[PDB]
């Protein structure tokens, strides 16, 4: 894990502030809960830059939950089965 | 104040000279510096003795005298 | 009307400029009267319009109380224009790359399209255009210098003529500037240099600023400052026109300098690029908003005291002292199915364990006190009552440093109904997982209460998964001490008196 | 104007389980509990007609409560009121301190601000009702509100009327479009049979620019149309039937076209000059032929819906006497 | 000549809708087993809607949410169904994956 | 006041802290749910309200009717966000700066028909 | 400490996704999960046996005489390829490591070793007669087990179809195929009836999908912690036997430092010729 992250650009590439800004630069919130968070705020703006949110840092820092473990995939009902199965309250 | 030898339970009014008291372990006016509250502390499990050689060891059962090898 | 579940899928950061401060603007501040009686005053910058602090009074943008408004954003009409103090590099870049007489580059666009475009402005302004002539214009490009005692001051010497760059002919500068230009140097429209001065800066909402301090000094909060610069914007002439080659009056340049650095210390004072309270002074350091508050929180429903061992406990298992079980609340809702077996907690009460502490009634959207409940209070399908924590009930145990995913694990909860145990108990062959010792060391517990997060507690982080290590796929848990040795004793085929055996008796005595 | 609008949203499903036993059903029945009678997306939604698309019952995954939600893209009908638009009764809330206040009781709610500048407006008298124009402005659909907010005057017809110049000639696939208006006509039209023919006179009369006596319906084979002093004595054209007879390749009307005051807005008579020898104060407006035939089509429209509406609002000659100042008013600006 | 910068807002385009499209069934190629996290899920929310609304399909009678859910799980009776989100195209799809859990496999969780 | 979580240890009656080392073991085992227990419902947690035609905080009030975009005067399109009053007064903060926080709300997804 | 936090946000993002790949918002860090999307708590170590045999120990121990057939040679000659990729694969970690040595030991997700000895104690029945039928069958189904075995990284549905397999999907279950190989050979399961084999076949299956690694799983901050904890160890252990010091070389490691900051510097040079390796006094020269 640590190699493949660390050459994934073709380049080999730090564990460190410019090693991530390299791997995920439009990672904003991410590489601001890192260090430096007015430098990389005041760069964002400059930029412009559109933040996908993904991971962990982001999604914590926007203050909903990380997209893994048991949230990764989604659940919906199962309109057949219930219809099926099941009668409305309104009996 | 309150009566020296009162019981200070948890969430009383204790006026001094900090009524709120909420250490959760019962205590008792000593006086009315002043309103002193003390606990009568025994040996607790819990509680760390050491030999005077170091050896910190905390107190994790207590028996009766029947029970004791 | 009903705001449907969404959740944010990117955020887009941009320049503000005051277009968008006046558009989103509840209020306007006007007034520099703090208080009008116990109610905020009007057109201060503690209007109520922008969000409450306190239970006296609501929103009155959105009607919610304390909680449950986010704050309202505001506005405040500066008299004479203002610099961003975020942004202070890009306006100098800015001012290097652009004929100050008229809006045409006085760059080569194609000496720099081949770059990639954050990187293209940065390298027209590090390219020397000190003494450059405009193609449109026959003006001379200036030199630019920054002064040396604020980082907010620009001036412009020209064939050794010392002039200052007030914010307003900044403004006009940068007003000249053409859409290509901006998108041929890389920036994008949205950062057009014009938007880097500030007519109307944005009053942050009350939520930012709880400290009011009603209620009747030495500490310093951010309200002081934005008082401060909204007396001296009153003080500035609300008319007052600057032009490229004009002097002013000693004591205006000295109040629209002050004023200036009022907005800087504002935003950015103790930032590096003791009385110092600055918005960007919150986000930085491990004690900052960003790690102590947004990464890490402070929770209810949890508890701490000393560890020890209990040799009766199974691995999965911890000796939670019954005051701790009588604390912490598990919340079931009221069913046909769970009615029989929450009734005898209903009916404890808070007199005698297992009982409960508080009943949430579903027609009434209200929580009510076990204690003082009224005799025609009943447990209807829907109400939610909050027990509490019996024998059986999975907890989250957990000693810090957390260095491994073994660090937080699920246990069991055995409720240790003797008064005086006041100690989480664990085997010691589980402190393997916790890497922890007799010894004085302390750990945290809290019971999942949320349907949920009981399920997943008991499925997924059960300490039952923790036992091959992550980091080495070998066994974490084993004997250790006196389990080795009396194994080995056990197991040993002969003993001093002669051979290894026992009788009938105590071969059953072993295993009771 | 009703008219067809698609929307998208979220619903919370606050019991998932439940409403999953028949999604049509509920899906339909917490559109309306929601939305049908509130202002959303620059419209008033009159009743929910059908949902075209909807997703699966998806379950909130930041909060720990075990809701659902649900897309859904339904197709109402809206009604959008434009500026100039006629309103037959607009009761009076409250006139006193020089505010004047009124609520429309037609289909398409919407409280109108009447302004006191205006002598006619101060005549008003709450309680009654009176026939409104909505302003210049734009309606403001407030999002969530029960009803429009707009503001207009008491209806003085204008004598200033504006031409259009014609220069592109209307294109067959423009044609489509416009027939769709026309076809808003025609139903307009046929309603307007129905209404006694004695009551639509005695307001037509009274909203003409110029004062008529007792004629000859200039009848049509469309609509028995009323009569009106000739201008120029100009031949009238039936736009309803020009664009029946573009239909048959008669699409020329590149020449000039108005609608003098001398004609009943009603009636779909156009003069259509081929110069412009009109009285047009302001120069004629250079326009598409689509733009001009929309722009004079719509009102058509906008004055037969208010002819019609004017009988149904006043149907007994209790009312029409209740309100006899209004009337009078009317007649101090005829001309 | 001299232009205004326009605000945010106006520029902002939101994002255009996206179609559900669900890859056919004999063309997936994830997994026909629950992950770990996938069954916590699943018994989780089933549990929740239990506290909910009481009604279930199944036999037997359990006096908590949590048991009536894992044994809907793990007797095939759980009324949920699991999306896994392969790809949203740029072109305004969103490529999903539709697995029936009374059909998939169940892993070891006890 | 200004975050609404808990206040701190034992001496102020507050909570406990979670710190980021909590986190990270708790993201490694997956356990989400237990995350957004703690950390919202036993914290700060919010319910915030953003327009999906401009992507900036939105009002809303239900029991006193409220549905309004300030950017968006008409065409307002509310939706509510699950959040933590902590990122919400962050973003506020951001803002203070004249950094225009924009929030692009996940799109509407629907069947083919 | 420092570095703890450092390597958690720079691995945060690597999250296992729906093909069982590691990536940071769809760009790719690994095609699978450590190359064989394996769980790290679902390992334990087993022994190969044919990789430091001799050809004529690895006829005389695997050859299996018993039905003169093309089949037992097929299978004699699969078990040799196997033998020889492994020696040649891992003779090549030595040739680019300064110590790293050749091991029989690899860390799999199914002990088939253990599978077989319970079976065959469970349902003993002794020496089963010569079935002639039997064994091919039994051969038969070890072989389309093997072929299929990459599906266990899709769902059943594409191995009923029998759609094309990824290349890199092979790749990663080649290892289990050969310990399959090895400890399913004809002679070894000669006792084992067919429905003795295909319980193991299932129970092997069965052991494999549960070792896979989950979808939602942050890998990358296991990754971090794993080896953030046995540096704190090195950063002791190294002082007492301190360039090379605890904390010079990991930064060096994991701040890409370029050669000129490089300290401890070494290679590892190699005579030209096998021969003159051996002497040391050519070598000191
Ligand atoms: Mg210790
Ligand atoms: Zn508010
Ligand atoms: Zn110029
Ligand atoms: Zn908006």
């Amino acid at each position: 894990m640590y190699a493949d992250l660390m050459t994934r650009t073709g380049q080999v590439t730090s564990l460190e502030k410019a090693g991530l800004n390299a791997r995920e630069p439009s990672n904003v919130l991410l590489r601001m809960a890192l260090s430096s968070p007015v430098q990389v705020l005041t760069d964002a703006a400059v930029d412009s830059a559109v933040n996908p949110i993904y991971g962990i840092a982001a999604p914590t820092l926007m203050g909903s939950v990380p997209r893994i473990g048991t949230m990764y995939s989604d659940i919906i009902m199962d309109e057949k089965y219930i219809t099926e199965n099941y009668k409305s309250v309104d009996s | 104040f309150v009566p020296v030898g009162t019981v200070v339970k948890k969430g009383d009014i204790i006026i001094g000279k900090s009524v709120m008291y909420g250490f959760d372990e019962p205590a008792v006016v000593d006086a009315v510096g002043l309103m002193r509250l003390r606990y009568e502390r025994n040996l607790n499990i819990g509680d760390k003795m050491s030999s005077r050689s170091g050896n910190k060891g905390i107190a994790a059962l207590a028996l009766p005298t029947s029970d004791m090898p | 009307m009903e705001a449907g579940y969404a959740e944010i899928a990117a955020v887009q950061f941009n320049i503000a400029g005051d277009n968008d401060h006046k558009r989103q603007g509840v209020m306007e501040v006007t007034i520099s009267n703090l208080f009008e009686g116990t109610l905020p005053a009007e057109g201060g910058i503690y209007d109520a319009r922008m969000g409450t602090t306190d239970h006296h009074y609501k929103c009155i943008t959105c009607s919610h109380q304390r909680k449950q408004c986010m704050g309202h954003p505001g506005i405040l009409q500066m008299h004479a224009p203002v610099l961003q103090p975020l942004f202070i590099a890009e306006i100098r870049r800015w001012l290097r790359v652009i004929c100050l007489n008229c809006g045409a580059p006085i760059v080569d666009l194609k000496r720099y399209e081949h770059l990639i475009r954050p990187k293209r402005l940065i390298e027209a302004a590090s390219s020397q255009t000190e003494g450059k002539q405009c193609y449109v214009c026959k003006a001379v490009h200036p030199k630019i210098v920054k002064d040396s005692e604020d980082y907010f001051t620009f001036w412009v010497d020209q064939q050794g003529k010392i002039d200052k760059l007030y914010p307003q002919i900044i403004r006009e500068i940068f007003s000249r500037v053409t859409y290509d230009t901006v998108v041929k140097l890389g920036r994008s429209k949205n950062s057009h240099p014009e938007k880097l001065v500030l007519k109307a800066i944005q009053i942050p909402p009350i939520s930012i600023r709880p400290g009011i301090r009603l209620g009747i000094q030495s500490f310093h909060d951010i309200n002081n400052v934005i008082q401060y610069l909204v007396r001296k914007n009153l003080l500035i002439p609300k008319d007052l026109q600057i032009v490229r080659g004009q002097k002013i009056p000693l004591n205006i340049d000295r109040n629209l300098q002050t004023i200036q650095q009022l907005y800087y210390n504002f935003l950015l004072d103790s930032v590096s690029t003791r009385p110092a309270p600055s918005i960007m002074r919150r986000l930085p350091r491990k004690e900052g908003r960003i790690r102590k508050s947004l990464l890490g929180s402070q929770v209810w429903s949890i508890s701490r005291s000393t560890i020890c061992g209990n040799s009766d406990l199974h691995l999965d298992e911890v000796g939670y002292p019954i005051s701790f079980a009588r604390t912490l609340q598990v919340a079931e809702t009221v069913q046909h199915y769970n009615i029989n077996r929450l009734m005898p907690y209903f009916l404890n009460g808070k007199r005698q364990y297992p009982g409960c502490s508080r009943v949430y009634k579903q027609i009434t959207q209200s929580v009510h006190d076990i204690e003082g409940l009224k005799q025609d209070f009943r447990l209807e399908v829907g109400d939610i009552l909050y027990r509490d924590v019996v024998t059986g009930d999975v907890a989250f145990f957990n000693r810090q440093p957390s260095l491994e995913r073994s660090s937080i694990g699920v246990h069991r909860i055995v409720v240790l109904e003797n008064p005086k145990i006041s100690t989480f108990q664990m085997n010691v062959s589980a402190c393997a997982w916790y890497n922890a010792d007799f010894d004085g060391d302390q750990m945290n517990l809290w019971v999942p209460w949320s349907v949920m997060s009981r399920v997943e507690a008991e499925l997924l982080c059960s300490v039952r998964n923790w036992f091959i290590s992550t980091k080495s796929s070998g066994p974490v848990n084993g004997q250790v001490q006196d389990s080795t040795v009396g194994s080995f004793l056990l197991t040993r085929t002969n003993t001093p008196m002669g051979k290894n055996v026992m009788n009938k008796l105590h071969a059953m005595g072993l295993f009771q | 104007m009703i008219d067809q609008k698609i929307f998208e949203t979220t619903l919370n499903i606050d019991d998932p389980t439940n409403f999953c036993t028949n999604v049509e059903a509920h899906l339909l029945k917490e559109l309306e509990n929601i939305y049908v009678g509130k202002c959303f997306k620059n419209s008033f939604i009159l009743n929910i007609t059908g949902v075209i698309q909807r997703s699966p019952c998806f379950i909130m995954r930041t909060n720990n409560s075990g809701r659902g939600y649900m897309h859904v893209r339904f197709s109402a009908v809206v009604s959008y009121l434009n500026a100039f638009d006629l309103i037959a009764a607009v009761k009076i809330i409250k006139n006193d301190s020089n505010i004047i206040l009124g609520e429309s009781l037609l289909t398409e709610p919407v409280t109108i601000v009447i302004p006191s500048s205006e002598s006619q407006n101060n005549v008003a008298e709450v309680g009654q009702i009176v026939p409104v124009q909505l302003a210049n402005s734009s309606v403001y659909y407030i999002p969530g509100r029960q009803q429009a907010s707009a503001t207009g005057s008491i209806f003085i017809p204008k004598h200033t009327f504006s031409v259009y110049h014609v220069q592109e000639e209307l294109t067959q696939e423009q044609a489509l479009n416009l027939t769709k208006l026309v076809n808003i006509i025609e139903m307009l039209l046929e309603s307007r049979s129905k209404k006694d023919f004695k009551q639509i006179c005695f307001f037509e009369k009274l909203y003409y620019t110029y004062s008529i006596s007792s004629d000859e319906i200039l009848d049509l084979k469309i609509w028995k149309g009323p009569k009106g002093k000739e201008m120029s004595r100009l031949k009238p054209c039936n736009v309803l039937s020009f664009l029946y007879d573009a239909l048959k390749n008669k699409s020329s009307s590149l020449g000039f076209w108005a609608r003098p005051p001398n004609l009943l807005k009603s009636s779909p008579l156009a003069y259509q000059q081929d110069q412009n020898s009109f009285n047009a104060t302001e120069l004629p407006i250079i326009c598409s032929a689509e733009v001009m035939f929309v722009t004079l089509l719509k009102e058509i429209i906008n004055y037969l819906q208010f002819m019609n509406d004017l009988c149904d609002t006043f149907n007994n000659e209790q009312l029409i006497k209740r309100h006899e100042n209004i009337w009078m008013l009317i007649e101090q600006r005829k001309i | 000549e001299i232009v205004e910068s326009p605000s945010i807002c106006e520029g902002f385009v939101q994002a255009s809708s996206q179609t559900l499209v669900i890859i056919p069934d004999n063309e997936r190629i994830t997994s026909n087993v629950l992950t770990t996290f996938e069954a916590t899920r699943l018994v989780a929310v089933r549990a929740q809607q239990l506290a909910i609304n009481g009604s279930t399909m199944l036999k037997k009678k359990y006096s908590s949410p949590i048991d009536i859910a894992k044994q809907e799980l793990f007797n095939r009776k759980i009324p949920l169904l699991v999306m896994r989100c392969i790809k949203v195209t740029p072109e305004g799809q969103k490529i999903v994956e539709i697995w029936n859990p009374r059909e998939m496999g169940i892993p070891l969780l006890d | 006041a200004l975050t609404g979580q808990p206040l701190d240890g034992k001496r102020s009656h507050g909570g406990l802290r979670l710190g980021e080392m909590e986190h990270w073991v708790l993201t490694a085992q997956g356990a989400m749910q237990t995350i957004i227990e703690k950390s919202h419902d036993d914290s700060d947690g919010c319910i915030s309200y953003i327009c999906r035609n401009c992507g900036e905080p939105a009002i809303y009030n239900a029991s006193h009717p409220i549905y309004k975009c300030m950017n968006c005067d008409v065409q307002a399109d509310i939706g509510m966000v699950d959040s933590r009053r902590s990122s919400i007064v962050f973003q506020h903060e951001m803002r203070a700066a004249n950094v225009n926080i924009t929030s692009v709300l996940s799109p509407r997804v629907f069947q083919p028909a | 400490g420092y570095a703890n936090r450092k390597a958690i946000f720079g691995l945060q993002s690597c999250i296992v996704d729906y093909y069982r790949r590691v990536s940071i918002d769809t760009r790719l860090v690994q095609q699978l999960y450590g190359e064989d999307g394996l769980d790290a708590r679902q390992l334990e170590t087993v022994r190969f046996e044919t990789i430091m045999l001799s050809d004529q120990e690895l006829e005389d121990k695997f050859k299996y005489t018993g039905i003169q057939s093309p089949l037992f040679e097929e299978e004699f000659s699969r078990l040799k390829k196997d033998r020889d990729k492994y020696r040649q694969i891992f003779l090549n970690v030595e040739n680019f490591n300064f110590s790293q040595l050749l091991t029989d030991v690899r860390q799999v997700p199914v002990n088939v070793a253990s599978i077989v000895k319970n079976i065959l104690l469970s349902s003993t029945s002794g020496v089963l007669p010569f079935d002639e039928k039997s064994i091919l069958q039994k051969y038969a189904m070890v072989k389309t087990f093997c072929k299929n075995l990459p599906y266990v990284f899709i769902n059943n549905i594409q191995e009923r179809l029998q759609t094309p397999i990824p290349v890199y999907l092979k790749r990663a279950a080649a290892l289990m195929r050969m310990l399959i190989r090895i400890e399913l050979a004809t002679v070894k399961t000669l006792n084992i009836t067919c429905e003795q084999m295909s319980a193991i076949l299932d129970l092997i299956r069965l052991q494999y999908t549960q070792s896979l690694i989950n979808y939602g799983e942050a890998v990358g901050i296991l990754a971090a912690q794993s080896v953030s904890e046995p540096l704190t160890q090195y950063m002791l252990d190294s002082h007492h036997r301190s360039n090379k010091s605890g904390i010079v070389r990991p930064q060096e490691i994991f701040s890409a430092k370029p050669v000129e900051a490089e300290q401890s510097s070494e290679m590892l040079l190699r005579l030209k010729n096998p021969e003159v390796e051996t002497n040391k006094t050519y070598a000191q020269e």
